RNA sequence: UCUUGUAAUUGGAAUGAGUACAAUGUAAAUACCUUAACGAGGAACAAUUGGAGGGCAAGUCUGGUGCCAGCAGCCGCGGUAAUUCCAGCUCCAAUAGCGUAUAUUAAAGUUGUUGCAGUUAAAAAGCUCGUAGUUGAACUUUGGGCCCGGUU
RNA sequence: ACCCACUCGGCACCUUACGAGAAAUCAAAGUCUUUGGGUUCUGGGGGGAGUAUGGUCGCAAGGCUGAAACUUAAAGGAAUUG
């Protein structure tokens, strides 16, 4: 029973947007959450890590729990959440919440030539969170993805297929790495080819022509 | 002291948020024997 | 920058900093220096062949005690005595005075391990048949 | 005096022993076939790395190389005689693509339950076994 | 001092490109410059470069376009055997389709896949992605 | 910066975008010229002949009007020195330098003075000898140096 | 109504480890290849080596021994810096192999040319001059037109 | 002498992160996993140890250069919370 609740749920809650790359065209800002649901089924959750940290106040010990999640249906979408609250299931699903609101796409490529249904990352890249940088190297046809079961599964999550991932640093630490390879897949999503430089139409940001109905009530 | 610290290191990885085997009589022996 | 020359006629001087730097290394000054083959208890060799000096009263701890006892062990080639742990109990038995055991290490490389100050190497056999057979029943110890 | 006998080992011990998905992979494939040990998936992985590296690093060379075109056609043609690999497709980004049970489903063990004969794949390596 | 103006020279440039401005000042010009922005010129890196002529050295004002990632010097210039090309590309390129690591041969300043195609080689001089 | 101080300070001269005749010269290619040896012939350096001409007779640069520099203006007719003018110069300073520290013994300052102004007559005077310049070996020493400034 | 498992249930099949006429083999023999005859019903013709908090795959198992100025009172309970004091059960990995010791290589970017670090974690000479060594601004024929023929 | 504007070369100062860093913080400690402007010196876990010995300088005090045997699983730094 979601209503919108501002200008992009009233769009998706008419259903006159069908994609999701308008959204990531135009640099459109996300709010909620509920317009990923409404608009892309599939979307798989596995939560990676829950834990009990402490806040010291005057007289007593009130602790919190944090809890780290990903999110991703099968192909080239991921979003990391992180969330500290008090409650496990409250933390569970703020952390989804959370994920949601952080999206990002992917570009994937070929190692090789240009052949049958992208596989892997087109570029070499790398991402740093905290003296802890992962590194991701396209790889050929049936390598698959060698890297940590839980950057394993974060890329297993994302659908790229071949990955070499060397890593630096004390990678021991669960969230550093984390965010060091969420940073790097939108790195590799940044970046630019001579494959984006065909000139692109450049089109008016829609939002201006469905402002009258996309509008306050 | 050997169970005493598998007890006291037992414990972190709950507050790490790690799995961990639910403890019984088995922590501090020697589960083989040696030569 | 980065502080190494970096031109391209520059290599002797890239290959002697690089020497003096590598003898500032651990395994290197211990390779080179032939420190094995004239400091180490045993002569850089594997396994080594001693007399059994002495066997001491070692516990854990007060009468309260978890029984692991090492012997005082003399060597065969080089005379050095050291220190061994013998294996599990029931062992002690078999060890008496001169029965010539054959030893090795403990299992760091040639470091202590385990919660024994300064023992390092393993009673593997003695009078040249087994421990784990020994004690395991399987063969028994030859008299003298 | 005598000019040495050439000999190597045809199989590589995984670097990581205890994983559960790949322990649980190989038991799987050793249940589906019917093997005695690890070392058969191990030799089918190694000899796959093998043409896995000679595919790269011939794809790696430029095209119209003489040497690419004689090497890529004759591995090409060995894996399609042996079975392998399909007949529509004879590419070296194709032969890239195999998989383990693939090189497994040509053992004559496989072959000669899939072709009846055997009713199990146990009873046809005893069947095999004996003669 | 400017042992190299080439190095300096890729540093303007991959400031400004990564500050943002449209135009990058580049001071003393050289023969060699002039030919490794011909490069990026002709594979569309950057803009259009117009040769200031004072009587000392020159200068060089270069008209960015973005889609540069980055462009760099590799200092001091290896010789490169041909055989070994490729295994250059695989330390400085992202992948190995797009970018170009360029070389000075007797043949001219080339990126490496006309050094490829002329079958020639020589001295690295620098990379572009 | 210095070549032996700290400081970095750029204060020079900026030859301007021409090499052909300023409009309002139009006096001569070889008066000049004359003037030049004339000054020379005074007992003049070719710096001071320089300031002279671009101060008192409106010559911009010698190397523009008459078509050579004033050292090679110099040379054609034969009034070359013996040294050249910047080493003769750090000859000179140091000479005054030294004299004043074997006057004052304890000045420590001019001690380090004079281990700079004798570093830079080294480095010119090798300078020198490697165009040939300077006789091959000429072997500059602190004592000789007064019977070689004066 | 078609697909798997359990069992002190039951049935017939098949074969080599071996025992060997023979023949091949071999300088002559031993063995391999072939084969007349014999050769499987479970303590037969019976697979071991390591390990189980985490590393790292696999226990919210069982019994016994020794101590307690702790409860009960001769049943026992709990604890036991007994670093488990001793055995068994169950489970996991590799498998005619498996474990241990030493050395070396990888992981190791803890030797760093690629490719380290030097304010505070190891580490910038107290400062300057200076020989070898290492390094060293820009410029000298570019551009245009002509044809022919090579590779997709 | 002062004021206003510009410029060169200084000693510095306040804010910020396009960037960097373990962090305190940094217009350099930036332009570095997207790793190469030139060039010297130095370090490679802690004790033993600036110790022994040799060499050399100094009248001396002492300075410069400077180990290993053995031993240990730590040692250390930056912030928060009481």
């Amino acid at each position: 029973g979601w209503v919108p609740v501002t200008k992009l749920g009233r769009l998706v809650k008419a259903g006159k947007i069908t994609t999701i790359e308008e959204i990531f065209l135009h640099s459109l800002p996300v709010k909620e959450f509920q317009i990923i649901d409404t608009l892309l089924p599939g979307l798989q959750d596995e939560v990676m890590n829950i834990k009990p940290v402490q806040k010291q106040t005057r007289a007593g010990q009130r602790t919190r729990f944090k809890a780290v999640v990903v999110v991703g249906d099968s192909n080239g979408h991921v979003g990391l959440g992180i969330k500290t609250a008090k409650e496990v299931a409250g933390a569970i699903r703020a952390g989804i919440i959370i994920a949601k609101l952080s999206v990002i796409p992917i570009r994937r490529g070929y190692w090789g030539t240009n052949l049958g249904q992208p596989h892997s990352l087109a570029t070499k890249t790398t991402g740093k969170c905290g003296s802890v940088t992962v590194r991701l190297i396209p790889a050929p046809r049936g390598s698959g993805i060698v890297a940590s079961p839980a950057v394993k599964k974060l890329l297993q999550l994302a659908g790229v297929e071949d990955v070499y991932t060397q890593s630096n640093g004390k990678t021991r630490t669960l969230e550093n790495t984390l965010k060091a390879a969420f940073v790097a897949i939108g790195n590799t999503y940044g970046f630019l080819t001579p494959n984006l430089w065909a000139e692109q139409p450049l089109p008016v940001s829609p939002l201006d022509i469905y402002s009258d109905e996309a509008s306050a009530q | 002291s050997a169970k005493s610290f598998i007890l006291r290191k037992k414990e972190l990885m709950k507050r790490r948020g790690r799995k961990v085997a639910k403890d019984s009589k088995f922590t501090g022996r020697k589960r083989r024997h040696r030569f | 920058g980065k502080g190494k020359p970096r031109g391209l006629n520059s290599a002797r001087k890239l290959r002697v900093h690089r020497r003096n730097n590598r003898w500032a290394e651990n395994n290197y000054k211990k390779r080179l220096l032939g420190t094995a083959f004239k400091s180490s208890p045993f002569g850089g060799s594997s396994h080594a062949k001693g007399i059994v000096l002495e066997k001491l009263g070692i516990e854990s701890k007060q009468p309260n005690s978890a029984i692991r006892k090492c012997v005082r062990v003399q060597l065969i080639k080089n005379g050095k005595k050291v220190t061994a742990f013998v294996p599990n109990d029931g062992c002690l038995n078999f060890v008496d005075e001169n029965d010539e055991v054959l030893l090795a290490g403990f299992g760091r490389k040639g470091k202590a391990k385990g919660d024994i100050p300064g023992v390092r190497f393993k009673v593997v056999k003695v009078s040249g048949v087994s421990l784990l057979a020994l004690w395991k029943e399987k063969k028994e110890k030859p008299r003298s | 005096p005598r000019a040495p006998r050439t000999y190597s080992k045809t199989y590589s011990t995984p670097k990581r022993p205890y994983e559960s998905s790949r322990l649980d992979a190989e038991l799987k494939l050793a249940g589906e076939f019917g093997l005695k040990n690890k070392k058969e998936i191990y030799r089918i992985s190694f000899q796959l790395s093998k043409i896995r590296r000679a595919a790269r690093d011939l794809l790696t060379r430029d095209e119209k190389d003489p040497k690419r075109l004689f090497e890529g056609n004759a591995l090409i043609r060995r894996l399609v005689r042996v079975g392998v690999l399909s007949e529509d497709k004879k590419k070296l980004d194709y032969v890239l693509a195999l998989k383990v049970e693939d090189f497994l489903e040509r053992r004559l063990q496989t072959q000669v339950y899939k072709l009846g004969l055997a009713k199990s794949v146990h009873h046809a390596r005893v069947l095999i076994t004996q003669r | 001092t400017r042992s190299s103006v080439l190095a300096d020279a890729l540093n303007a440039i991959n400031n400004a490109e990564k500050t943002g401005k449209r135009q990058v000042l580049i001071r003393p010009s050289s023969k060699v410059i002039i030919k490794f922005l011909q490069v990026m010129q002709k594979h569309g890196y950057i803009g259009e470069f117009e040769y200031i002529d004072d009587h000392r050295s020159g200068k060089i004002v270069v008209q960015l376009n973005g889609r540069l990632n980055k462009c760099g010097v590799i200092s001091p210039r290896f010789n490169v055997k041909i055989g070994d090309i490729e295994k250059w590309t695989a330390n400085l390129l992202p992948a190995r389709q797009f970018g170009y690591v360029i070389l000075t041969t007797s043949a001219g300043i080339m990126d490496h896949e006309e050094a490829r195609r002329k079958h020639v080689s020589g001295k690295i001089l620098g990379f572009v992605y | 910066g210095r070549m032996h101080s700290a400081g970095k300070g750029i204060s020079s001269s900026a030859i301007p975008y021409s090499r052909n005749a300023p409009a309002w010269f139009k006096l001569s290619s070889e008066s000049v010229i004359e003037q030049i040896v004339k000054y020379a012939r005074k007992g003049l350096t070719p710096s001071q002949i320089g300031v002279l001409l671009r101060d008192a007779h409106g010559v911009t640069q010698a190397r523009v009007i008459t078509g050579n520099k004033i050292m090679r203006i110099l040379k054609s007719n034969g009034l070359a020195p013996e040294i050249p003018e910047d080493l003769y110069y750090l000859i000179k300073k140091a000479v005054s330098v030294r004299k004043h520290l074997e006057r004052n013994r304890k000045d420590k300052d001019a001690k380090f003075r004079l281990i700079l102004i004798e570093s830079r007559i080294h480095r010119l005077a090798r300078y020198y000898r490697t165009v040939a310049v300077l006789p091959p070996n000429w072997k500059y020493e602190s004592a000789t140096a007064s019977a070689l400034v004066n």
